């Protein structure tokens, strides 16, 4: 299980430039002076002035040049308010949607806990692009079990903590959080939880930023709120508890492959995953929670896939390893202003 | 209150500017060269030490002495006419 | 663009092209340096010029020779033999 | 590997991979400067010199076997006559 970075700080990406605006032919460029960043170059760019960053670097791949600024095809870019450099701090390790997960398949989708990532999973910065990521404020130590960066694998503490002092690791992790990695595997076929329980708080205040930190309410009553999940979702949530024979793969693989490939299941996304069986603030038990959510104006789907997961679970619940399979439902769809 | 480093267009030129303390630095890798138009400019700039030891083998050669071979062979012709 | 100053990459090497009649200049500050990998600009330069001036006082002294000392020392011992 | 160009400090390092260079190339007329001085003047002010003092070396190859001693045996006669 991989989780790549999906954000970068390349130069040729309008998203990383202030309000959206790349530089333009002939114009001017600002790196804000005191962030430090590596900035990969790809193409080549006409310069009327470029201010660089105090502590930074341009790495210029295949393709990358910076030309003088002349005026036939540059009248447009003119002297028209520099191009500044967004805020290369602003990328957060705890944020759900900066990480895009090596599982993802249609029909299923993952708690927001656990789409940033977890003990047990590899992480990859694309070495195509250059990147900045933060760790956090608090935000007990991140530990996975690798990270690839700069085309090396570190597997070590010992190897990472070398990298992470080293100025190129400096241009690209910032943040008081600690970072570590351990070789482990899970070889449980039950699973293993992801262990971001106790970083949910700063995972949820990543996700909803952009939205003051508060939740956006559900467009249904008596709404759901699973585990790992940051805000309230309309669905079906269904908790298994798991024999010693459970295998957690091959049983969402069956959700998938047998149920959702049924016309009367169309359009509903599933999360399969082993959760602590409490939100209980010390050391609480393990269960397998299967959360459907069904997108679009329908029925309840949700509610209906639920029931066909415990009528699968009391025909084949011993040959599939599932020992109790219970459920809960959210209310009625609210169409107007919650 | 340090001076941003600035690559700038300027009368047509492209200029690279630091500010008052700051350097400007090229750096190879232990393999490669800093060249102008295929000439290795680290072996120039090794002549330069080269250049600065035959002149001290010169200045002490019959040309250099802060008295010259010429003047005193000046003085005797002087000396031995008088 | 491609005929102006430009600062482009080639198979790894940087490369830095002025184009006709047109400079690439790389500016320090009054205390700042310009270092060649291991070597200082300043300190070549004045190495250089040191070099020229003492090359320019060795040139003057070798013209000023006479193209006549061999025959000058046994003009002078002929004159010692005179004595 | 890649080329980069890189600051620390304000500070500018242009720096190249292991077996990578760093390439000066000119036209007809351009100029590599450097704190505002020629760089291809100063790579033909190390040639100039270089050949200056080959000519001087020449020119002190057929002089006296050496004058030096040739010194005191004016003197000692200088002395002889007083």
């Amino acid at each position: 299980v991989s989780k790549l970075w999906v954000p970068n700080t390349d130069f040729d990406v309008a998203a990383n430039w202030s309000q959206n605006r790349t530089p333009c032919a002939g114009g001017a460029v600002e790196f804000p002076a005191d962030k430090m960043v590596s900035v990969l170059v790809q193409e080549g760019h006409a310069v009327s002035d470029m201010l660089l960053p105090l502590d930074g670097e341009l790495v210029l791949a295949s393709g990358a040049g910076f030309g003088v600024s002349d005026v036939g095809s540059h009248l447009d870019c003119g002297a028209g308010e520099p191009a500044v450099f967004r805020d290369s701090d602003r990328f957060s390790w705890h944020d759900p949607h900066l990480w895009r997960s090596g599982d993802e398949a249609p029909g299923l989708f993952f708690v927001d806990a656990e789409r940033v990532p977890c003990r047990h999973d590899d992480v990859f910065f694309p070495p195509s692009a250059s990147f900045r990521v933060g760790l956090g404020p608090g935000a007990s130590p991140v530990r996975v079990r690798s990270i690839s960066a700069l085309g090396r694998t570190f597997t070590r503490d010992e190897d990472l903590a070398v990298f992470l002092a080293s100025r190129a690791g400096r241009l690209r992790f910032h943040g008081p959080g600690a970072l570590s990695v351990g070789p482990e595997d899970c070889a449980d076929p039950s699973g293993c939880v992801c262990g971001n329980a106790e970083a949910q708080p700063w995972i949820c205040a990543a996700l909803l930023q952009p939205l003051g930190g508060r939740c956006p309410q559900a467009a249904c009553h008596s709404a759901l709120r699973p585990q790992g999940q940051c805000c309230d979702l309309c669905g079906a949530v269904v908790l298994l508890t798991h024999g010693p024979a459970f295998d957690l793969e091959r049983y969402r693989a069956r959700i998938l492959d047998t149920f959702l490939g049924l016309p009367q299941y169309h359009g509903l996304q599933v999360a399969v995953s082993k959760v602590p069986r409490s939100s209980r603030l010390r050391e609480a038990d393990t269960e397998i929670q299967v959360v459907l959510v069904e997108n679009g104006p329908e029925t309840g789907g949700a509610g209906r896939l639920a029931r066909a997961l415990l009528a699968d679970v009391a025909e084949n619940g011993e040959a599939l390893g599932v020992l109790e399979a219970t459920m809960r439902e959210s209310g009625a769809h609210v169409w107007g202003s919650s | 209150n340090l001076q941003q480093p600035r690559m700038a267009t300027e009368r047509g030129n492209l200029v690279f500017l630091t500010g008052s303390a700051q350097n400007i630095e090229f750096r190879t890798g232990s393999l490669g060269k800093i060249k102008l138009n295929d000439e290795d400019l680290s072996e120039c700039l090794h002549q330069i030490q080269k250049n600065k030891e035959d002149i001290i083998e010169l200045k002490g050669s019959a040309i250099g002495l802060p008295q010259n071979i010429s003047s005193q062979i000046y003085q005797l012709n002087s000396k031995l006419v008088d």
